[PDB]
């Protein structure tokens, strides 16, 4: 990975790979869904679908080019893919839709066709995708009245008030030269990308992103969306975790790998070395679970999600899981730390070394915006190998022992008890 | 009475019956709580309580 700032202030990052048969060039901006207010929530989701509209995709398809876009809470990306030897054609396409000509995409015929397509997607998401809308409600109750609680797709009530003047106002404040990184992955080398950008002189004005007033803060709270006509119950639960650039960034990732993932219908996932599986397989308390560790610029979340049809024993599934989290402070063993070291190196080795240059362009550009450089995979492996049992017990006594939680749930969640009997399971009464 | 008036046999049998009836009350309190368990308590509104319960 090579990073280089040019004479006019453009940051170029490149990860060359000579054994790939494609190349990807794009632009990553450092503003996401957490840079909006509750009135224009959804302008980033509308800018993505304007880029991927049919009249834009038909111009790129005549040259042999494919388009991609991704909206997150801290960044956005607009990526063009081609063959290794058509990389200057994908730079001319990216020039003519972000720099030199943007008023033909925001015509009134193209805007109203795009807006009714996005309104159909958000309506279909809210009635059909139950594990993913419970995790979005967990962000809105844990970080409430703070910028980190807005959903990345927007809401159905906020999207119907957006006009074409809202999209031009968001682009003038956030699509700036001091907020952008030009990325390149696959079969493309660093010097041909720099010389191709420098051939077009690119005036590129000197604005600056608006700064936010409110800092993100965690609050212990809950939200319940009861629906008795649904067949299951979907629950997420979390504490406050680590941000990016934390010293305990990898220790929180190793603690979630100790408890891991589960699928009750796969025979090999029932044989894993996890002590929680002894409690929940006797009466078949759930269908699946997974533990996460999400990290953002300001704060983070650490917890688990689950789905079950055993709706009369929900209180045993929450009680057995939280009693295993207590063991990280008092009685975590040595075999559990050595097993989670090997499975964490396999997990993020498959994340950073897939064969997709579109996935690598998103991970590379999001990291240079925050740190200015990218940590290597060989240096991340030495940090994981130096974690001891005392490092885990020191982290869990600060973040997990007797702390506030955030809960979200939907479906047949009558058997889920009150806040204060789940909150009292965060300590043991033994010690 | 055990006799012709309130006398010595009256007081000696009143104390032995006084030791016993509190243990019969304790057995009827258990039968009282068994009938409470099948339907639960009422509430000051007089309407159903199956929609909102706390432990
Ligand atoms: C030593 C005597 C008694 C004991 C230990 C006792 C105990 C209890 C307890 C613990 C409850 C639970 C709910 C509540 O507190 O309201 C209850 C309810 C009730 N008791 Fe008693 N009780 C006694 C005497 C009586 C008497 C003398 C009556 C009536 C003549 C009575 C009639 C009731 C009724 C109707 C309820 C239900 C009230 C409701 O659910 O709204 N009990 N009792």
């Amino acid at each position: 990975a090579e990073v280089t700032q040019l004479s006019n202030g453009i940051v170029v990052a490149t990860e060359h790979n000579p054994s790939a048969h494609t190349a990807s060039v794009g632009v990553v901006f450092g503003s996401g869904a957490a840079n909006e207010n509750p009135y224009n929530n959804g302008v980033s989701n509308l800018w993505k679908n304007i880029f991927l509209s049919k009249e834009n995709s038909a111009v790129a398809a005549k040259e042999g080019l494919a388009l991609s876009s991704n909206i997150s809470r801290d960044f956005q990306s607009y990526i063009v893919s081609s063959l290794p030897g058509s990389t200057d054609k994908s730079l001319d396409f990216l020039n003519q839709s972000f720099i030199q000509q943007k008023a033909n995409l925001l015509s009134s015929s193209n805007f109203e066709a795009t807006k009714k397509s996005v309104l159909k997607q958000v309506q279909d998401f809210e009635e059909n995708d139950h594990p993913n809308r419970v995790l979005e409600h967990l962000h809105s109750t844990a970080f409430q009245n703070t910028p980190l609680s807005l959903p990345t797709r927007g809401t159905l009530e906020s999207l119907e008030n957006l006009v074409v003047a809202d999209l031009e106002s968001f682009a003038n404040n956030h699509f700036l030269n001091s907020n952008a990184v030009v990325v390149g992955t696959g079969n493309i080398k660093h010097e041909d990308l720099v010389n191709s950008i420098e051939s077009k002189n690119l005036s590129l004005q000197t604005g600056t992103k608006p700064v936010l007033k409110k800092k993100a803060a965690f609050l212990g709270s809950e939200v319940r969306l009861r629906d008795d006509t649904l067949p299951k119950a979907w629950i997420s639960l979390a504490v406050e975790g680590e941000p990016v650039n934390s010293p305990n960034y990898f220790v929180a990732k190793l603690a979630a790998q100790i408890f891991g993932s589960y699928n009750a219908f796969e025979p090999a996932s029932r044989l894993q070395g996890i002590k929680l599986l002894d409690n929940i397989q006797e009466y078949q308390l759930c269908d699946n679970f997974n533990h996460f560790s999400l990290s953002y610029k300001d704060s983070g979340l650490w917890g688990f999600s689950t789905a079950t049809r055993n709706v009369t024993m929900i209180d045993d599934l929450i009680h057995f899981t939280l009693k295993q989290w207590n063991r990280l402070t008092i009685s975590v063993t040595d075999t559990e730390v050595e097993r989670a070291k090997s499975l964490l190196k396999l997990q993020l080795g498959q994340l950073y070394e897939s064969g997709n240059p579109v996935n690598d362009a998103n991970l590379l550009g999001a990291e240079v915006l925050i740190k200015g450089s990218k940590l290597s995979l060989g240096e991340a492996f030495k940090k994981i190998d130096a974690i001891t049992v005392k490092d885990v017990k020191a982290w869990a006594g600060k973040r997990l022992w007797d702390q506030d939680i955030a809960i979200a749930g939907t479906g047949q969640i009558e058997g889920l008890l009150d806040y204060m009997r789940i909150r009292s399971d965060m300590s043991m009464m033994r010690w | 009475w055990g006799g012709f008036s309130v006398s010595n046999p009256t007081i000696q049998r009143f104390f032995a019956l006084h030791y016993l009836v509190p243990f019969i009350i304790a057995a009827m309190v258990i039968m009282h709580l068994m009938a409470l368990h099948i339907h639960g308590s009422s509430n000051p509104l007089g309407i159903t309580g199956n929609l909102d319960r706390i432990p």
